[PDB]
């Protein structure tokens, strides 16, 4: 996980062309739905 | 052979050409003209990128504010908005000499070289400066500059050794069996002669290209 | 053609009919044609399954180790092959990759869920 | 403020100068243009040297500017920048000094601290508060309160200005504001961390009204938020400090009055230069006027206040100093006079050898 100040100092740097944070992923391969 | 004709208007061309090249130089204030109403190079019709496009209107270039100041700025320090926002650490240059071009009405552009000091880090001798022309400099005010140079170092933390791959790893352990040397000792690799540099660090100036004279 | 700048790089080279690929791993000046005039020949990658169900990649890595010490640039492709079989490590995309797919079947497993409570809403309906 | 021995010519007109005729010394200059070729660092000061009326300033203008945008323009001697306002005073021609001064990226005109003072100090006695401030926010863009002599006639010349400005515009504010506070910074009496406190009232001001950038673009100022808190700073400093030190009354009504108004309000450069971590400055303006009251009752309490307005107290202060910088400032320009004349003759022997070498050059070719 990055440090909470270096994802407010990229927010800054794209203000205005975000996207929404993407926090941790999944610990392991989600099984397909089927 | 013997039938490979001299070709003298070849000859005639290439140094002819080459001659009015030198002749009629472009100057820094030419090449480095700005349409602000479009953002557009009047020289060749380049437009900048749209993530410039901010900062163009609302920074200055470095001799712009050295313009301003007497002996051209000589022993000041300049700043980058770019790397106040991108680096916690003091990052700036010394001037030491500063070529402005006259030809300029205003001596906004021009040539200048300093002592690079960037992360807290300083290097050891002068040279010329890039991105001179870039709407990003900052001058440090001379009461504000032993608060702005103030610069403690942190013990490196960055790893100086790490693993092999997984495969690389098994055929230097391999190796070993197979001439004799039995140890269950780690294969490590060192990173510290080969470590990068920042991807903003200034590059030589000295050694990069610069426009052609031909309008477009 | 005689070249004039450039660098040595070892890439992956297509040959094979049409639907049917299959890669030469060569070392080749980088402004040659893709299937033209390389250095070496470093290998093979075919990346259609066998019979057994395997993908077969050749790589010969006492050539390759020579070139890389002389300079040689590697192709993305050809760096995510190093990196699958161990001898480089997983390329930064790779790893990237693999977690934005693990986000995007998180997302399909929880819309399916939804789904099934929103048809248990419909069983519950009658 | 200074005095007539401060403000005396007879060294200057006493220096050793050539006599060169402006007619062909233009002529030298022109034709050096006309093939965009260098001119000279002793020709433009020959120029200067022999002005000998009104009409010869306007030329020499001329030719100023024309060396400013030449290749050797960095060139320009120190004397020569002293001579042209010594020129222009002597022929009343103050406002091209001035002129000059302002349009320093055109003329180059940098002069030093004792040449800024001859010119401050005769609108000082003429009565013309409004270019005598012009000077001193020059010398504020320059970062040139050196000298102590500089920065008592700098801060006599602001307070004196302040006190007839009722209303202040933006733009004043932030030029006040720079100006008082590097003056300031400079002296360490009362008047000094008067005008330190006075000073940064006035950018936060424009820092929470039109944005931290107003204050710091174009500015010999920093560019970190938070000009209000190196104001309580400087009550908190010397109400804790060990040492018997005061602040005017008037200025801490200033910084009260600025807290209340900002309190209670009512092309794509559209930028937030601060990190969302961190609290803007409108956030924490609650807890600057705690800290305020605090530092005043502290301060009342322990009978650091100066009710003596700043006016009074920076006129007794000019009295009392300024006669001995003068002495100090007058020694040291005999000095300067001396290593130009000096330096001034080695580029006159190095020209001649040059041309008599270009003799033998030719009698060679
Ligand atoms: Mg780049």
């Amino acid at each position: 996980q990055p440090p909470e100040r270096e994802l407010s100092r990229l927010r800054r740097l794209y203000q205005g062309n975000l996207l929404e944070e993407s926090g941790p992923p999944p610990e392991s391969m989600p099984e397909m739905p089927t | 052979r013997k039938k490979v004709r001299p070709r003298l208007i070849a000859e005639l061309a290439r140094r002819v050409r080459a001659l009015r090249e030198q002749r009629n130089q472009p100057r820094d204030s030419q090449l480095y003209a700005l349409d602000y109403e479009t953002l557009t190079r009047p020289h060749s019709g380049r437009r900048l990128p749209v993530r410039a496009w901010a900062d163009v209107r609302r920074e200055s270039r470095l001799l712009q504010l050295l313009a301003r100041l007497p002996l051209f700025g000589l022993g000041r320090l300049v700043t980058r908005k770019s790397w106040l926002w991108q680096h916690d650490e003091p990052c700036y240059w010394r001037l030491t000499r500063v070529r402005p071009d006259y030809t300029a009405q205003n001596l906004d552009h021009g040539r200048a070289w300093g002592i690079l000091t960037f992360k807290g880090k300083s290097e050891d001798t002068a040279r010329e400066i890039e991105q001179v022309m870039y709407h990003d400099w900052r001058l440090v005010p001379k009461h504000e500059e032993e608060a702005f140079t103030a610069f403690t170092a942190k013990p490196e933390d960055r790893l100086n050794s790490v693993p092999y791959p997984p495969l690389l790893r098994a055929m230097i352990l391999a190796e070993r069996q197979k001439n004799g040397d039995t140890s269950v000792q780690e294969p490590l690799l060192n990173l510290e002669r080969t470590r990068m540099r920042p991807w903003d660090y200034p590059a030589k100036q000295e050694t990069k290209g610069r426009a052609k004279g031909t309008p477009v | 053609k005689a070249y004039h700048g450039g660098h040595l790089t070892i890439r992956l080279a297509l040959g094979g009919c049409t639907n049917r690929p299959f890669y030469r791993i060569v070392a080749a000046h980088n402004k040659c044609p893709r299937d033209g005039r390389f250095v070496e020949q470093l290998g093979s990658y075919d990346p259609l399954p066998n019979s057994h169900g395997e993908k077969l990649v050749a790589l010969n890595l006492d050539r390759i180790r020579h070139w890389i010490g002389c300079g040689a640039h590697l192709s993305k492709p050809m760096e995510k092959l190093l990196g699958l079989s161990g001898f480089f490590p997983l390329h930064p995309m790779m790893i990237t990759n693999a977690e934005r797919l693990r986000r995007r079947r998180a997302r399909e497993v929880l819309l399916a869920s939804q789904k099934a409570e929103s048809e248990a809403k419909e069983t519950e309906a009658s | 403020l200074l005095s007539a021995a401060y403000v005396d010519s007879h060294q200057w007109e006493a220096r050793e100068k050539e006599e060169y005729h402006l007619a062909d010394l233009a002529s030298l200059m022109d034709k050096a243009y006309e093939r965009k070729l260098p001119v000279s660092s002793l020709s433009i000061s020959r120029f200067v040297d022999n002005i000998a009326s009104r009409e010869d300033l306007d030329s020499a203008e001329y030719y100023l500017y024309k060396f400013r945008h030449s290749p050797n323009c960095w060139y320009l001697r120190d004397w020569t920048i002293h001579s042209w306002i010594r020129q222009c005073l002597k022929y009343g021609a103050q406002d091209k000094a001035l002129y000059t001064l302002v349009n320093k990226v055109q003329y180059g005109i940098f002069p030093d601290n004792f040449t800024f003072n001859l010119l401050m100090d005769y609108f000082i006695k003429k009565g013309n508060y409004k270019d005598a401030l012009s000077v001193v926010f020059e010398i504020m863009m320059q970062e040139a309160f050196d000298v102590p002599s500089t920065q008592f006639l700098s801060l006599y010349v602001l307070y004196r200005c302040l006190a007839e400005k009722t209303e202040l515009t933006w733009e004043e504010e932030r030029d006040f504001g720079a100006s008082l506070l590097l003056s300031g910074l400079k002296q360490r009496n009362t008047v000094g961390l008067s005008s330190q406190l006075y000073g940064y009232a006035l950018l936060g001001k424009v820092e929470l009204q039109r944005g931290v950038r107003a204050v710091y673009h174009g500015m010999p100022l920093m560019w970190t938020p938070g000009y209000l808190d190196r104001a309580l700073q400087v009550m908190e400093r010397v109400a804790s400090s060990p040492e018997d030190l005061k602040l005017g009354r008037e200025v801490l009504d200033v910084l009260d009055g600025v807290l209340k108004v900002v309190t209670s309000p009512d092309g794509s450069a559209n930028l937030v230069e601060q990190l969302d971590t961190e609290e803007p400055e409108q956030s924490k303006l609650p807890r600057y006027l705690e800290r305020f009251q605090a530092s005043r009752s502290k301060l009342q309490e322990l009978n650091r206040v100066e009710s003596e307005s700043l006016l009074t107290l920076t006129t007794q202060l000019v009295k009392e100093k300024l006669p001995a910088c003068e002495a100090e400032d007058l020694a040291t320009y005999e000095q300067k006079l001396r290593e130009w004349h000096l330096e001034r003759v080695q580029l006159i022997q190095r020209e001649q050898e040059q041309r008599e070498k270009a003799k033998q050059e030719y009698q060679a070719l």
